[PDB]
C-alpha cells in the first residue's frame, strides 16, 4: 500500500483583493492599507510649536492690531490662521501681501526691538477711532503715525545703521489721505513723498489722494512696505510727508517655520504630521487627506486606497 | 483522498503557511513547515519595513488654495502642484502593483521550493502524482513521514522495498 | 517503436522588435504602438464648445473691437486664437496682459451686463478714426471715453455696489495723451488721476503724457486695467480726468475653460483631445504631437515610438 | 524528425500559440492547446485594458510657447514643463521595458507549464529528450496522443508495456 | 567530498562564473562552463550600456541658490526644484532595486539552466543528489566527463551499465 | 563506483552589499557606483566657451563698468560670476535685475553696435569721480549721461528704427538726483520725465529725488531699464530730463548659453559637465555634487551612493 504525501499551503475564508502587474484583481490571504485617509480632526500641539492666530492674521499680529497684542515677540513652528480672522485697526493694504506673509511665516518669529528714530519737528503717535485699544483711539503698536507740528512738517532725513550680526526687517507705510484738504491738515504741504533706502536698495512711494469705501468709518488708506537691512548697511528714511514710520525692527531668522490656513481646533496631543483637517498618523507612505502638509508626512496622492499584499494568493478549497 | 497545492489551499492549516498532509498505515495528518513559512514572512516584513514609518519632513512650501483670481502666477503654482501629485500618484500605483507581483511570486516560490526539496529526498522511492502529492512505494509510518518533513529521510533504507513495489507487474 | 510527442509554440515570419529589461532589442510575434504621433490636422467642433477667434484675440473680443462684435456674450470650453489676429481700434496695452487673458479664458464667458454709471458734467461716448464701426468713428463697445464738457471736467466720484450672488469683473482704462495741449483740450486740467477701489483693493493710475509711434495714425495710448468686485462690495471710481470708463461688468465663472493658439481649421467632427496641430486620437497612453493639450489626452513624451509587446518571443524555424 | 520548443518556434502552427506535434504508427501531426493559448492572451488583454483608452482630462494649464523674451517668470514656466516632460518620458520608458519583460516571462511560463504538465502525465512511460520532446515507450495511436493532449491519459494502462520496453537491454 | 551550488559558491573557480566539479576513477577536478558564464556577462554588459555614458544635456535653467529673501516667487522656484530632486531620487532608488533584483534573478537562472541541461543529458544514468550533484552509475573517465561538459554525451552508450548498477539490490 | 558531477558557481572573498526588491542588503560578487560624488575642483575651459567674469558681474560687463572694458563684444556658452565681483562706477540698481541678467546670459553675447542718436541742445558724455577710467572721471561705456546746455534742457524726441533682420536690446536709465537743487543744476527744470516706447510697448519713468546712502561718495542713484525692438519696429525716446541715454544696441541671440555663480578656478582641460564645484565626470547616470549644472550631466539626486550589482549573489564556502 505505502503512503501518500501532499504538499500544500494555507488559505483563509475572508481574502482581500489586490492589484498586481499580472492581474487587476487577485485575492490574497491578507493586505495592508498604504493610503492614510483620515485625520483625528484636531491639530496636536506637540511636538511642533503651534501658534493659534485666533482672530489675528499673521500680518495683523506683525503690524500690532490691538486684538493681537498678546502675540508680541512670540515664535512658532506653525502659525495657524483662522477663516474668522478680521482686521480691527486703520484700514490698510500690502502690495505683495502674499510675499510679506510668506517671509515672516518662514522666519518663524515676531521678535521686535524698539529703536530711537530722531523725529524732530513733527507730532508723533498719531491715533484713530478706527483702531481702538482699551477704549481709547489708538494705532498699530509697531508703527508711528507722524503728522505736522505747529502747522509745519519739516522734511525728514533720518538714518538707522545695522551694527548687529543679523538682518533687520523694517515695516513701514504711507498714508493715502481722502482729500487734498486732509493732505494739508495732516502734513502741511499739498503732496508727500517717501524714499526709503539702503546701500543695496531704494523704494520710492507717492501717496494717492482720493476716496475709498469706508472701513470702520475711514475712507482713506495706509499701504504697507518692508525693507531688509543687512549687517553693516544703513536704513535711510527721507520724507516730506505721509510717512507711517517704523518704531524699530523685527528679527528675521531662517529655519523650518511655516503658516497654515485651518479651522481645526488645537488639541493636547502629540502627532508629527499636520494638515488643515487636523493631525494625521504618518505610518503609511501615502495619504489623500490634504495636499497641504507640515512635518513628517505621507505623500499626497489621488488614490483613496492602495492595498499592499501581505500574504500569498488565496485559493479556497 | 488528500490533495496537494495545485488547484487549492488548505483552510484547515492554521499554524503555518506551507506544509504537508499524509496518509499512511497509522492514519491521516497535517503538519506545518516552519522554515518555508518563516522565509515568506521575513521577506514580507522586509517590504513592510521599507514602506511603513518612513515619511519625509517638509516645512514651508507654496500655497495650494487661493481666495482670489490672479492669473499667471497662480496658474503656475497650481500646475506645479497638479504635476507633482500626478507623478506621485503614478509612482504609488506602479510601486504597489510591482510589490504585489513580487509578493505573489515569492510566496509561490516557497511552495515550489518545498515541493522540489521533498521530491529530491524521495527520489527513486516515490512518484510525483502531478497534483502536489507523492505516492511513496514503501511502508512509511509516522516516524518515516516525520523524517521526510525534517530532512533526515534516507531513501537508501527503503530503496529495495520501493523499487520492488514499483517495478513489479 | 512507440511514439514521440513534442511541445512547442508558434512563430511568425514578420516579427517586431521591442525593448525589455533583459534586452535592448528582442523580436516578438506582435506589438502595439503606445505613442500617438499624428493629428488629423483639424480641431473637431465636438464634443467641446469651440469658439474660433478668427481675426480677434480674446482681449479684443472682451474690450469690444469693432470686428469682434459677433462675439458679444458668447461662451466656450476652448477659445482658439489665430496667428493672423490683429487689433483695429484705439491702440492700447494691458499691463499684465497675460493674466487678464488667462483669467477670462479660464472663466469661459464674455457675458456682459450694462450698468448706469452717473457720469454728470462730462461728454460721453468719445470716438476716434482709429476705431471704425460701420463706416463711422467709434470706440471699444464695452468702454466709455469721457472728456470735458463746456471746457470743464468736474471731478468724478461714482459708486456701483455689487448686490448680486456672483463676482463682477470690471474692465477700464487710462488715456495717455500725446501732449500737454491735448491733456487740456480733452480733460480741462493739466494732469489727470484715476483711483478705482473697493473695500478690499485700490488701484491708482496717473497718465504719462508723450509721443509713442503712430498706430492707425494715433501717437497716444490707452492702458487697460481690471477690478473684481465680490458680492456685498462696491466699485468706487474717483477721477479728475483721463478715465476710460466701464459700461458695466463681465460675469466671471469658474470651470474647465481655456484658450489655445492654433492655426488649424475647425472641422465638423468629434474628438476628445485637442492640440494646436489638431485633434488627436486618445486611445494611446502617450503622445509626441504637442505638449499643449486640452481635454482627455495622452501624456506628452519625447519618444516618437514605444512598442508594447502583445505576443511571445519570435524564434523562426 | 519532429522537434520541440527549445531552440525554435513553429511557423506552421497558425491556430494556437502553444501545442503538440507527434509521430506515432498512424503518422505525424500537430494540434494547438487552447487553454495555454487563452491563458497568455487573457493576460495580454489584461495589460492592454489598463493602458489603452485610459487618458486623463486636463483643462487650463500654463503657457508653453512664448513670442517675447521675459526672463525669470518665463524661465520658471519653461523649466517646470521640461521637468514634467522628462519625468513622464522616463515613466513611459521604464513602464514599457517592465511590461515587455513581464510579457516575455508570462509567455515563456505558459510553454514551461504545458511541458511540465505533459511530463507529469507520462511519468514512468516516457523519457524527456531534452529538446521539448518525449519518447513514449509504448504504442500510442491517435486516440492515445489525444488522451495526453486532453489530460485524460492514464499511465497505468501502458505502464507494463512501457517499462518492459525501457528496461530491456 | 565535492558539493554543488545549493548552499555555497566556489572561491577556487577563478576562470568562469559557472562550472563543473567531478570525482571519477582518474581523480577530482574543476572546469568552467564558458557559455553560461558569457550569457550572464553579456546581459550585465547590456544593462551597463543602458545606464553608463548616457547623460542628458541641459543649459539655461532656473536659479537654485538665493542671496536675498523674496517670498512668493522664490518659494515657487525652490519648491519646483525640491519636487524635481525628490522625484528623481525616487526614480534612482527604484531603478537600482529593480535592476539588482533582475541581476540576481538572471544569474540564478543561468545556474539552474546549466543544472537542468546536465540532468537531461544524464537521464536514466544518474541520480540527482539534491545538492547540485549527480551520482553517475557507470564508469565515467575524464573523456566521459568532458563529453557531458561539451554536450556530446550519449546516455545510450552507458545505459545498460548504468541501469544494471542502479537496479541491483 | 561510478562518478560524481557537481554544478556550481564562483564566489569571491571580498563581496559588496547591494539593495534589491527582495533584500535591503545582499552580498554580490561585484558592483559599480551610479552616483558621481566628486568634482575635480576646477571648471574645464573645454569643450564649452567659458567667460570668467573675474571682478565683473554680467550686468557690469553689459553696462560697461571701467574694470570690464576687456569684455566688450565677447560671447560665451557659460559666463562664470565670482563672489568677489564688485561694482566700481556710478551706483545703480536694476528693477528686475534677475530678469535682465537671465536674458543676457541666455543670449550669450555682449556684441554692441553704436548708433547716432540725434541729441541736439544738451551736453553729452557726462562723467563722475565715482567711475574712474584710466585716472579720469568717466561713466559706463555703453551709456550717455545727458545734461543741460547753456542753462537749458530742450525736450528730447528721438527716433531709432530697427531695419535689421534681428532684435535689438537697448539698455538705458534714469538719474535720481539727491536734491531739488541738483535736479535744476543738471536738467534745467524741477521735474524730469522719460517715455521710451515702440509700436508694441511703452515704459514711463519719473525720477525720485532724495538722499540714499553714499556709495563711492555719491548719494544719488541711476535706475536701469531695457527695451527690445523687433525688426520693422522703432525706438522712440521722449524726455524732458534725467535720461541716461543708450549709445546703441546689444544683439540678442537665442541658444544654449547660461550663467553660473562659482569660485572654482578655470582649468586647461576638457569636460562636458560643469557644476559650481568644478567639472564632473559624466559616465554615471546620477550625481550628488550640485543641483546646479551646465552641459551633459548626470541627474542630481539626494543619495550619496547607489550600487548596481554587476555579478551574482556571493555565497562564501
Ligand atoms: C465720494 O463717493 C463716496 C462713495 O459713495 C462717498 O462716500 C460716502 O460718504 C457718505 C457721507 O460722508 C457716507 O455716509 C456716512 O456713513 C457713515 C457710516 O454709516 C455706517 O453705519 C450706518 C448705520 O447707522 C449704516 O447705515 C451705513 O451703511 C454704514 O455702515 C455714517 O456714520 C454717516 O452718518 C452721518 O450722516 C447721517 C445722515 O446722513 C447722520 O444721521 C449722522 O449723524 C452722520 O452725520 C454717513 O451716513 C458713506 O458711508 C460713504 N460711502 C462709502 C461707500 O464709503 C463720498 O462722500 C463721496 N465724496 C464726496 C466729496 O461727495
Ligand atoms: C516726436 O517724434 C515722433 C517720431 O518721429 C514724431 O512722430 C511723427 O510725426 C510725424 C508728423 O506728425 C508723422 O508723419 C505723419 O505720418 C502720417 C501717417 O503716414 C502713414 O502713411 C503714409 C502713406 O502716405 C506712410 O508713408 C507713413 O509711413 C505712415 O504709415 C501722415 O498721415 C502725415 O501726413 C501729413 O504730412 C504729409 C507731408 O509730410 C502730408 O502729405 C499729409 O497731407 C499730412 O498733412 C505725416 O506724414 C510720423 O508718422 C510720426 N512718426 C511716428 C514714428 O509716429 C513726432 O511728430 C515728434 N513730435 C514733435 C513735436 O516733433
Ligand atoms: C541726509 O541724511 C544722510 C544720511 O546721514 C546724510 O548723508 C551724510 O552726509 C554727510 C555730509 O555730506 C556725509 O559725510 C561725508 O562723508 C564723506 C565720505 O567719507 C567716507 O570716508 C571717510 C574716511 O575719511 C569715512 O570716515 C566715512 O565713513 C566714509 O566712508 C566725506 O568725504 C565727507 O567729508 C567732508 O567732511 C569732513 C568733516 O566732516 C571733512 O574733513 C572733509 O574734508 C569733507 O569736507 C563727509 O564726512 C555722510 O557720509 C552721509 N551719510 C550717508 C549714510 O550717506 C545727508 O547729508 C543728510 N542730508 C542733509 C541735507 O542733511
Ligand atoms: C460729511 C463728511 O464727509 N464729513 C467729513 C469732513 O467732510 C466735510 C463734509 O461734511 C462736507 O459735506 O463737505 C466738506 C467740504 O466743504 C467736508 O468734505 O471731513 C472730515 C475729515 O477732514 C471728517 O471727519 C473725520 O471723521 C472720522 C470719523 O470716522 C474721525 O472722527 C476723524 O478723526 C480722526 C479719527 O479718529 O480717525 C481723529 C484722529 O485723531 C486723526 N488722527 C491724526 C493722526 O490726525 C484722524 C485722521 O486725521 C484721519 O483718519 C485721516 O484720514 O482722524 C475725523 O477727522 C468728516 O466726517
Ligand atoms: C502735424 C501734426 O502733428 N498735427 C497734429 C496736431 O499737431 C500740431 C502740428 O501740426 C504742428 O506742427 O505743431 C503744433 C504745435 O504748435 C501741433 O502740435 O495735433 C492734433 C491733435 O491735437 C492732430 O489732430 C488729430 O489727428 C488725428 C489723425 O489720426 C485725428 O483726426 C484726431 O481726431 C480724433 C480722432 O479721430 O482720433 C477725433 C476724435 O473725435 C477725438 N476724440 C475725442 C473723444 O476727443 C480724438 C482724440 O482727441 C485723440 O485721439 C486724442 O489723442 O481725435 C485729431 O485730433 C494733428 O494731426
Ligand atoms: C556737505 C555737502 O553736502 N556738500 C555737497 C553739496 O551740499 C551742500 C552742503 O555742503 C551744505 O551743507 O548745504 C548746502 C545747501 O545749502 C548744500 O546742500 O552738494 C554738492 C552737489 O550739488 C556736492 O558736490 C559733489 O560732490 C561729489 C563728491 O563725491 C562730486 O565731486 C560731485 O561732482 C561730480 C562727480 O564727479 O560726481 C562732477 C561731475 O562732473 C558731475 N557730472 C555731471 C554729468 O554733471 C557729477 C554730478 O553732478 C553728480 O554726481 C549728480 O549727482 O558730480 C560734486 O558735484 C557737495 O559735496
Ligand atoms: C530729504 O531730506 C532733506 C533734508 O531734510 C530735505 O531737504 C529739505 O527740503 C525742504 C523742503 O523742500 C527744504 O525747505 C525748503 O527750502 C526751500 C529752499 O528754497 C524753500 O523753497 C522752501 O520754502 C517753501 O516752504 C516753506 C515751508 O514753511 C515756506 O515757508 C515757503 O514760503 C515756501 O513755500 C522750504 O523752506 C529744506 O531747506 C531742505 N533741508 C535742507 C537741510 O536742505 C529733502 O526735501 C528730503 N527729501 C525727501 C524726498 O523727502
Ligand atoms: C474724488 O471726488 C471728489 C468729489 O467730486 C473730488 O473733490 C473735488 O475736487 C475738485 C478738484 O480739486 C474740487 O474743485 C476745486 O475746488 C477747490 C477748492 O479750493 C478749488 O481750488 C478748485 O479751483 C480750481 O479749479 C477750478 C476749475 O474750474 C477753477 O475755476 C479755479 O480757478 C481753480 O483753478 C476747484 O474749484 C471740488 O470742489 C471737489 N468736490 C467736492 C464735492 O469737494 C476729488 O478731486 C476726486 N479725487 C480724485 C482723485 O479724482
Ligand atoms: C516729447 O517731445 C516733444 C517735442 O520735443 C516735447 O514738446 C516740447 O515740450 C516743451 C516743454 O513743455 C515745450 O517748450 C515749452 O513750450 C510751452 C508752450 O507754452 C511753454 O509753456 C514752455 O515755457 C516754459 O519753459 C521755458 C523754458 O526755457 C521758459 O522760457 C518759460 O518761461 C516757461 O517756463 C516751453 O517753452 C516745447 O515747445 C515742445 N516742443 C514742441 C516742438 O512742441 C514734449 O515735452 C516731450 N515729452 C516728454 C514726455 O518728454
Ligand atoms: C505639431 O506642432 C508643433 C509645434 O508647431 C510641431 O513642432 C515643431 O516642429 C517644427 C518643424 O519640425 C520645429 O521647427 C519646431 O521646433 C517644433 N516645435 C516644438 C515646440 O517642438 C510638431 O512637429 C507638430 N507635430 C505634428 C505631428 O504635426
Ligand atoms: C522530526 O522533528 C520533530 C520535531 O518536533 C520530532 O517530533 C520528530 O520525532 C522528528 N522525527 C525524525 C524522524 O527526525
Ligand atoms: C505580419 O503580417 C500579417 C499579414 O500581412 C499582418 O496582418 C500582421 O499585422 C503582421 N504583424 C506584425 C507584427 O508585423
Ligand atoms: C480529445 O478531445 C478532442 C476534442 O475535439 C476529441 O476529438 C478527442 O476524441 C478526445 N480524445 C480523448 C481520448 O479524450
Ligand atoms: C570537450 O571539449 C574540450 C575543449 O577544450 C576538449 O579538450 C575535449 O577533448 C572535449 N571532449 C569531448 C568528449 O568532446
Amino acid at each position: 500500500p505505502g503512503a501518500t504525501l501532499c504538499l500544500g499551503h494555507h488559505a483563509v475564508p475572508n481574502g482581500t483583493i489586490v492589484k498586481t502587474i499580472t492581474n487587476d484583481q487577485i485575492e490574497v490571504t491578507n493586505a495592508t492599507e498604504l493610503v492614510q485617509n483620515s485625520s483625528i480632526g484636531e491639530i496636536c500641539d506637540s511636538p511642533h510649536q503651534i501658534l493659534d492666530g485666533e482672530n489675528c492674521t499673521l500680518i495683523d499680529a506683525l503690524l500690532g492690531d490691538p486684538q493681537c497684542d498678546g502675540f508680541q515677540n512670540k515664535k512658532w513652528d506653525l502659525f495657524v490662521e483662522r477663516s474668522k480672522a478680521y482686521s480691527n485697526c486703520y484700514p490698510y493694504d500690502v502690495p505683495d501681501y502674499a510675499s510679506l506673509r510668506s517671509l515672516v511665516a518662514s522666519s518663524g518669529t515676531l521678535e521686535f526691538n524698539n529703536e530711537s528714530f530722531n523725529w524732530t519737528g513733527v507730532t508723533q503717535n498719531g491715533t484713530s477711532s478706527a483702531c481702538i485699544r482699551r477704549s481709547n483711539n489708538s494705532f498699530f503698536s509697531r508703527l508711528n503715525w507722524l503728522t505736522q507740528l505747529n502747522f509745519k512738517y519739516p522734511a525728514l532725513n533720518v538714518t538707522m545703521p545695522n551694527n548687529e550680526q543679523f538682518d533687520k526687517l523694517y515695516i513701514w507705510g504711507v498714508h493715502h489721505p481722502v482729500t487734498d484738504k486732509d493732505q494739508i491738515f495732516l502734513y502741511a504741504q499739498s503732496s508727500g513723498r517717501i524714499t526709503v533706502s539702503t546701500k543695496r536698495s531704494q523704494q520710492a512711494v507717492i501717496p494717492n489722494i482720493g476716496y475709498r469705501p469706508r472701513i470702520r468709518n475711514i475712507p482713506s488708506r495706509i499701504s504697507i512696505y518692508w525693507t531688509i537691512v543687512k549687517p553693516g548697511d544703513i536704513l535711510l528714511i527721507n520724507s516730506t510727508g505721509n510717512l507711517i514710520a517704523p518704531r524699530g525692527y523685527f528679527k528675521i531668522r531662517s529655519g523650518k517655520s511655516s503658516i497654515m490656513r485651518s479651522d481645526a481646533p488645537i488639541g493636547k496631543c502629540n502627532s508629527e504630521c499636520i494638515t488643515p483637517n487636523g493631525s494625521i498618523p504618518n505610518d503609511k507612505p501615502f495619504q489623500n487627506v490634504n495636499r497641504i502638509t507640515y512635518g513628517a508626512c505621507p505623500r499626497y496622492v489621488k488614490q483613496s486606497t492602495l492595498k499592499l499584499a501581505t500574504g500569498m494568493r488565496n485559493v479556497p478549497e | 483522498a488528500i490533495a496537494g497545492f495545485i488547484e487549492n489551499g488548505w483552510e484547515g492549516m492554521v499554524d503555518g503557511w506551507y506544509g504537508f498532509r499524509h496518509q499512511n498505515s497509522e492514519g491521516r495528518g497535517q503538519a506545518a513547515d516552519l522554515k518555508s513559512t518563516q522565509a515568506a514572512i521575513d521577506q514580507i516584513n522586509g517590504k513592510l519595513n521599507r514602506l511603513i514609518g518612513k515619511t519625509n519632513e517638509k516645512f514651508h512650501q507654496i500655497e495650494k488654495e487661493f481666495s482670489e483670481v490672479e492669473g499667471r502666477i497662480q496658474d503656475l503654482e497650481k500646475y506645479v502642484e497638479d504635476t507633482k501629485i500626478d507623478l506621485w500618484s503614478y509612482n504609488a500605483e506602479l510601486l504597489v502593483a510591482l510589490e504585489n507581483q513580487h509578493t505573489i511570486d515569492l510566496t509561490d516560490s516557497e511552495m515550489n521550493k518545498l515541493f522540489e526539496k521533498t521530491k529530491k529526498q524521495l527520489r527513486e522511492n516515490a512518484e510525483d502524482m502531478g497534483n502536489g502529492c507523492f505516492k511513496i512505494y514503501h511502508k512509511c509510518d509516522n516516524a518515516c513521514i516525520g523524517s521526510i518533513r525534517n530532512g533526515t529521510y534516507d531513501h537508501d533504507v527503503y530503496r529495495d522495498e520501493a523499487l520492488n513495489n514499483r517495478f513489479q507487474i
